[PDB]
């Protein structure tokens, strides 16, 4: 089957923790990150140390590839990447058009959704 | 010379899918997260995220240790399904700009990075050195606009489309997560790229065209071979509800015409028949089934229809494709326009309709005639550079808006 | 897999001293690094020829010394079986032990007893030898202006040309091939002169400080000895601008001409890796130009040196394929000449296979894709005409080890083991087999499964170089042919042994007698054409193939094929064809359009008969159609192959006005160039099969008139009439066949006489920019294919009429072309060689008498190579018809005594191709001291160079090949 990938979007500080979790390598990351999606598929939680982060799935307005190299030259595609899981350190943890991303992850793609989208023109 | 994954060019699924209905055409490139039925992931509640240092380290030993051991040089690692994971190796992302290009490659397809530097006059020392692809010295520029003297341009390249891309820094919040059946995976990655228009190299087909019957003719001509392939009964056979399941959209009138010539119909007493391979029919060998169909082709057939299902969303029927505006921006369209364009066989509308940026950032691919006539290509010229240089000034901007 | 060569060898070291001018002379010391391999590895034998050692060396101990050359004469001088067969064995036998590559003997210096017990310790040791060549007699070549007084110094170039194994005649190595080193080469050069060989300039600045020059250059890149050359003299220009390295080295007063010449290059090397997906696997690329070339192709390491005749400086059209044509061959050879190389002669094969063929690629993808299948079809005339000329060109593995032979192809000569028993007929057809049999491995296996297995192979090879010399463990360069099948097939595995032991190991080409039936002709049996071979002398039988056949407008039908070939067999059916009034284009070829119930066209759905159209199978085709189907082939057909095979079958038997009219149909559109060639041909057989059927008119004006307006052309075209170079070439052809049209009462092309002295009139100024040259040059042999055999009826050869009357009007044209050219000259005095071609054309129609004496003064020393090789090809047919025997002698004094050598290879090859002395014909008695004569030139005076008496024993397999001349 093939491989779902997705972008995980943190605050800073908890970025910068799970980052020197990553860089450091040590095992025990998985339990210091954890990610628990809800029945409806749009909301989550992301536990960082044990501390709950309200998460959202949005949807990525452009489409993103994810590529392996070996030889830094050819590169192998390896996923589609269209969908980001936002936390944040306040909203509902349980919550009871608004996962729509307008903008890009990279600097000069902000705002692609109403400004370098050309729109469909119906009939 | 691209040189694919062995699953790409082995015309494997799930990573060339058979069949995409309305929902997967609309989803396109853009596949929604979904439910697992059964495994670890389809449990509720937390789930581990487990690290991937020891295992890049390893596996880039190993590759490593495989090439010096026969004895050097440069060896092919993308033998595998398995080979073709994010779990090793270095990797990139790569952000198109297009909503929906008008080429797309698929999981498992191989690009190149050439380094386009123009030199500067006189004593050159030489390109800028980059962190990934090889630098190519050009003369003359492969885009529509042209180089300056010591400008360096990023590029993909494959038999596809050409594409200049832009290395712009991950954000420091966003990391890599990978989803199976048995975990989540997480990798840190730092470089990404922004990759503008595509200058299409691969010509895709209109609906129901000759070129576009041809290829489904011969797509299921390949995908019944290698059935017989995976048949262990001797002698082969298949049966006709796998193909079926495959290709819901076909009539089993047009798969009893692929199967007429290589295989005999014995009939049993179950509603469950087979397809007995001829004892006189030579199964044709694999390389053989490479070049019936290749991995561009299907890519240009997967735009086609991907997009007519977007014309079909937008209100126009089979009738519309004197033409609509919307119906100028399909890729069959805009492919036609630009490599006629590149054969030197017409010009393009530039500054039009087909612009996929909408506010002037981009090149509408519609043909205008070669029709004073030393200003008539002048003027063509200093529009394709003036949106060129425009769009190289923009997209690497690292401005805040 | 491994070498049966001990003492392994690493590196080498030159040093060039004294070069001489005067006396003409070079000395120089060699050192050697050897590790042997067993002990009591006594008597190192090292091989050389024409060497005076000085001293031999091993650390401060001068050892022994033996110096035999058996590659002189039989042992005794006068061993009377003066045959063919002994001899050529006897030399086999004796120049195979002149090779190392058993325990023989020419440099055997014998280790001490000292030295063996140091060999008893260690097996390293290094070998210093001073040694001077004398004047070079066969190894190098001092090029001199006759001047000697200053021009001997600013004029003159020093530098070798040679065969394969020519390092042997330059200085001490081994089996010249096959051993992988390195070198470091010292060079004392003048200031001025600049010497160019392998490797790479590592030390030099004014060096020694004294009155000279001393070059370094090392090369690092571990090689073979058969690769060093070293070229003294010229000037530098760099002729960078595209890629930075590239290096070249020309004569002075020549320069610029290669600021037109050397360009394109870059795209050579552009194509090349995008072939091989690599670098240019060196430093650099060297260029040397020179006037003489033992071979016009030569290609070494790092270096192609080759003539100055190649240089087609911007303005001289017809060299607009040749000069690259031959770059392209000097850099692919190169390569393979670099780094992939024969484990033995029995070997080499697929070296120039791979070569050849990837400058074939080249041709493809840089220009005529129709003139690349035109080449291939001139390949096969080539090989077709020499091996049913000759025996077969046979690619072994096979030894005839243990004193055997196992040599059907022993129709001359031997081959098994060695280069230097060929001919160049042979070597040139192994070339062209070479490059066919690389197509039947495309025909069988995939172009990109080519560069998969290419690139394997230089993977490999750059991996096995530019390291510490792994010991044991550095022979993976020796890519040659066994495990190089083994990684083919490992690439995909197919049947490819039978395609060897077809073409590779059995040198059979073969003809096909693929018998047209016509079934559905309203028949019941429904499209069948038999299957037919046999013919002996040199047959071949091949099964299992295929067979394309277009139909009205319809399926390419392919057919299979069997052995057991007595057979019939079937065609894919067409539908029925029928109402094709209506039926005008059901789809010819894509959207080709055409409409002619012209032919048999009552029950004819067939039309064009093929085996084979991508040329795989060595073949010669033979069948017949309706002549309809072969004009209407000619109306259209997507091959150049198909065009002029037709062009050739109907230059056999019709003449219908029709054929006429569909010839110059075809002779006016936008379709290929030496098709129309051909065509004109075509029209000069045809018409002159109009005798009593002059029905047309006097063919060929009307297509100057409606093919040509310069300004509209009031009743004659004359001026500026190139850029377009399909009209060029047309031109250019033309008006020779026009000069062929003739019809049996006196021939009498009078109005196509006056047309061509007329064409000779209106010759154009500067406004064309494209130097007017060879237009003159065909018109000229268009006057030359004005034979005129039959004027002199009685005795009219003696100026009696001066001689009359239109011969005349000819000799006053080609007088002035001689003095133009002897006083404007254009360009190689082409012109002057085509008006001495036509000049001799004219001694035999006995106008001119036949007197050498022009001839005699055109083969002397001191002009080009072209002309004095077109008066050696003209005295060659003088001395076959007429029976001078004093200027035979003088020709063969002359194959002794002269400095080039290519005359004395064309000299042989087309003496050769055009006997005197015709074998069981003998009238002008051979058998008196002329057998004598050639026994001795192919004993003595020609160990200068191998081919000298390669030549020699073709001469004497023609004369008088496989027995007692009928002496004694």
């Amino acid at each position: 089957e093939l491989e779902s990938q997705f972008i995980l979007r943190l605050p800073p500080e908890y970025a910068s923790t799970v980052r020197r979790a990553v860089q450091s390598g040590h095992v025990n990351l998985k339990d210091r990150l954890t990610i628990e999606l809800h029945p409806d598929g749009r909301h989550g939680i992301v536990r960082v140390d044990r501390v709950p982060l309200a998460s959202k799935l949005v949807d990525l307005p452009c489409v993103m590839e994810s590529l392996k190299t070996i030889d830094k030259k050819t590169f192998y595609k390896t996923a589609d990447i269209c969908q980001m899981l936002v936390s944040t350190v306040d909203g509902d943890l349980y919550p009871p058009k608004k996962f729509i991303w307008n903008h890009g992850i990279t600097l000069p793609l902000k705002n692609v959704r109403k400004r370098r989208f050309r729109k469909t023109a119906k009939k | 010379i691209i040189q694919h994954s062995i699953p790409a060019v082995e015309l494997r699924q799930p990573f060339f899918p058979t069949h995409m209905g309305p929902i997967k055409l609309r989803q396109f490139h853009r596949p929604p997260l979904k439910k697992y039925s059964f495994g670890a992931l389809s449990q509720p509640g937390p789930h581990s995220v487990q690290p991937l240092l020891k295992h890049i380290k390893k596996k880039a030993k190993m590759r490593e240790q495989e090439r010096q051991a026969s004895g050097g040089g440069e060896m092919f690692f993308m033998r595998t399904p398995q080979d073709l994971t994010g779990k090793d190796g270095d990797l990139i992302l790569a952000e198109y700009s297009e909503e929906n290009g008008p080429l797309m490659m698929q999981v498992g397809m191989a690009t190149k990075i050439k380094n386009y530097y123009k030199r500067k006059p006189g004593k050159d020392p030489g390109a800028p050195d980059c962190k990934y692809g090889e630098t190519v010295y050009c003369h003359t520029s492969p885009f529509l606009g042209s180089l300056h003297p010591g400008q360096l341009l990023q590029a993909f390249e494959n038999n596809l489309f050409r594409a200049p891309i832009y290395l712009h820094k991950m954000p420091e919040t966003d990391f890599l997560i990978i989803r199976t059946r048995q975990g989540y995976y997480i990798r840190e990655l730092v470089d990404i790229f922004v990759v503008g228009q595509q200058c299409p190299l691969f010509e895709v087909p209109g609906p129901n065209s000759k070129r576009a019957n041809t290829h489904i003719r011969d797509f299921l001509q390949v995908f019944i071979y290698r059935l017989f392939w995976k048949s262990k009964d001797r002698p082969r056979r298949i049966r006709m509800e796998d193909i079926k399941k495959a290709f819901p959209s076909h009539s089993e009138s047009s798969i009893r015409k692929r199967l007429k010539l290589c295989a005999d119909f014995k009939r049993t007493g179950m509603d469950s028949n087979w397809w007995v391979l001829k004892s006189d029919f030579r199964l044709p060998t694999e390389e053989e089934i490479r070049a019936m169909v290749s991995p561009e082709q299907c890519c240009a057939y997967y735009s086609m229809i991907a997009a007519e299902q977007r014309l079909k969303d937008a209100g126009y029927g089979e009738k519309s494709f004197k033409i609509d505006d919307e119906v100028r921006t399909a890729p069959w369209n805009t492919t036609r326009a630009f490599i006629a364009a590149m054969k030197g066989k017409c010009l393009l509308e530039v500054t039009g309709v087909a612009d996929p940026t909408g506010c002037g950032e981009g090149f509408s691919y519609v043909k205008i005639p070669n029709k004073s006539v030393a200003e008539h290509q002048e003027r063509y010229k200093e529009e394709c550079q003036r949106i060129f240089d425009l769009q190289n000034k923009v997209l690497s901007s690292t401005e805040v808006l | 897999f491994e070498s049966p060569r001990p003492y392994k060898l690493t590196h080498q070291v030159v040093c060039i001293n004294n070069i001489n001018f005067q006396r003409k002379s070079v000395v120089g010391f060699v050192e050697l690094t050897i590790f042997p391999t067993v002990a009591n590895l006594n008597r190192i034998k090292l091989n050389s020829k024409q060497c005076r050692i000085y001293r031999v060396r091993i650390n401060d101990l001068e050892a022994a010394f033996i110096y035999n050359d058996p590659t002189l004469e039989v042992c005794h001088s006068e061993s009377k079986q003066r045959n063919l067969n002994y001899f050529s064995n006897a030399y086999a036998a004796a120049v195979s032990a002149v090779d190392p590559d058993a325990g023989n003997g020419e440099l055997c210096i014998k280790v001490p007893s000292e030295l063996w017990k140091h060999v008893d310790e260690l097996k390293v040791l290094k070998i210093h030898i001073n040694f001077s060549l004398d004047q070079p007699k066969g190894g190098l070549h001092f090029v001199v202006p006759s001047v000697e007084g200053s021009m001997a110094e600013r004029g003159a170039h020093v530098f070798s040309c040679g065969y394969q194994n020519s390092t042997r005649f330059w200085f001490p190595c081994v089996d010249s091939y096959s051993e992988l080193c390195t070198w470091k080469l010292e060079f004392t050069v003048d200031a001025a002169m600049v010497a160019v060989s392998n490797g790479d300039l590592v030390e030099t600045v004014y060096t020694h400080d004294m009155r000279k020059k001393t070059f370094h250059y090392m090369l690092t890149i571990p090689t073979a000895a058969s690769n060093i050359s070293l070229a003294i003299g010229p000037f530098e220009i760099l002729v960078d601008p595209y890629m930075h390295e590239v290096t070249h080295f020309c004569l002075p007063q020549l320069l610029p001409l290669l600021k037109h010449t050397t360009s394109y290059l870059h795209e050579v090397f552009e194509f090349y890796e995008e072939i091989l997906t690599c670098r240019y696997p060196y430093s650099c690329f060297k260029t040397v130009f020179i006037d003489e070339a033992y071979v016009e192709v030569a290609a070494y390491a790092s270096m192609s040196i080759f003539s100055t005749n190649l240089l087609h400086s911007a303005m001289i059209i017809d060299e607009t394929p040749l000069t690259r044509r031959c770059l392209a061959q000097s850099l692919a050879q190169q390569f393979f000449g670099c780094f992939i190389s024969r484990m033995s002669w029995s070997d080499e094969w697929v070296l120039k296979g791979i070569s050849g063929y990837i400058y074939g690629l080249w041709m493809k993808k840089t220009f005529g894709v129709n003139e690349y299948r035109h080449w291939i079809k001139e390949e096969l005339d080539k090989i077709v005409a020499y091996e049913l000329k000759t025996g077969g060109v046979l690619l072994h593995p096979i030894f005839g080890g243990g004193k055997e032979k196992d040599n059907p192809a022993s129709h001359l000569h031997f081959s098994i083991k060695h280069p230097h028993t060929l001919s160049w007929e042979y070597y040139s057809m192994f070339q062209c087999k070479a490059h066919l049999v690389m197509r039947l491995i495309e025909n069988r296996i995939s172009m990109e499964f080519m560069l998969q297995v290419f690139n394997k192979l230089l993977s490999l090879a750059s991996t096995a170089s530019s390291q510490k010399f792994q010991s044991h463990m550095w022979s993976q360069m020796l890519v040659s042919t066994s495990g190089f099948l083994k990684s083919i097939s490992n690439v995909s595995g197919k049947d490819i042994q039978p395609l060897i032991k077809q073409w590779v190991d059995q040198s059979g080409v073969v003809k096909f007698y693929g018998s047209f039936a016509f079934n559905r002709k309203r028949n019941v049996l429904e499209l069948e054409i038999k299957q037919d071979y046999t013919s002996p002398g040199t047959q071949k039988y091949v099964g299992p193939l295929k067979v394309t056949v277009q139909e009205l407008d319809g399926s390419f039908n392919h057919t299979l094929q069997i052995e057991e070939n007595s057979l019939k067999h079937d065609i894919p059916c067409h539908s029925k064809s029928r109402r094709n009034k209506k039926k005008k284009i059901p789809l010819m070829n894509g959207e080709e359009v055409d409409m002619d119930l012209s032919a048999m066209d009552a029950d004819s759905p067939l039309l064009w008969i093929r085996i084979d159209p991508d040329m795989s199978v060595l073949r010669k085709v033979e069948f017949e159609q309706a002549d309809f189907m072969w004009q209407y082939q000619l109306r259209y057909e997507r091959d150049v192959v198909a065009q002029q095979e037709s062009i050739l079958a109907l230059e056999k038997f019709p003449t219908p006005a029709s054929r006429l009219a569909l010839t110059d149909i075809l002779e006016q559109e936008q379709c290929f160039y030496r098709v129309r060639m051909s065509a004109c041909f075509c029209l000069a057989k045809i018409a002159n099969s109009m005798v009593s059927t002059w029905t047309g008119p006097p063919a060929m004006k009307s297509l100057f008139t409606r093919m040509f307006c310069c300004k509209s052309c009031p009743n004659i075209v004359k001026t500026n009439n190139f850029m377009s170079f399909q009209s060029y070439f047309l031109q250019k052809t033309m008006p020779v066949a026009m000069a062929l049209l003739r019809d049996v009462h006196n021939l009498c092309p009078k109005e196509v006489l006056t047309f061509i002295l007329d064409l000779i009139k209106y010759n154009d100024n500067r406004k064309n920019k494209f130097s007017d040259n060879y237009y003159r040059a065909e018109m000229i042999d268009a006057l030359a294919n004005s034979v005129t055999p039959a004027v002199s009826v009685n005795n009219e050869v003696r100026t009696l009429d001066n001689l009359n009357p239109d011969v005349r009007l000819i000799l006053e044209e080609i007088t002035r072309f001689l003095n133009m050219e002897k006083l404007l000259p254009s360009y190689r005095h082409t012109i002057t060689v085509s008006c001495l071609r036509a000049i001799r054309v004219l001694q035999k129609n006995g106008h001119v008498p036949s007197d050498p004496a022009l001839f005699k003064s055109y083969a002397e020393y001191g002009h080009f190579v072209d002309i004095r090789i077109a008066a050696l090809e003209a005295v060659v047919d003088y001395t076959k018809v007429d029976r001078s025997y004093e200027e035979l002698q003088w020709l063969l004094n002359m194959i002794q005594n002269d400095p080039v050598p290519y005359v004395r290879h064309k000299i042989l090859n087309m003496l050769t191709k055009n006997p005197p002395f015709t074998k069981n014909m003998e009238s002008p008695l051979c058998n008196e001291a002329l057998v004598d004569q050639l026994w001795k030139l192919m004993n003595s005076g020609t160990s200068h160079d191998w081919r000298l008496r390669c030549g020699a024993v073709d001469l004497y397999f023609t004369l008088f090949g496989l027995s007692r001349p009928s002496c004694l």
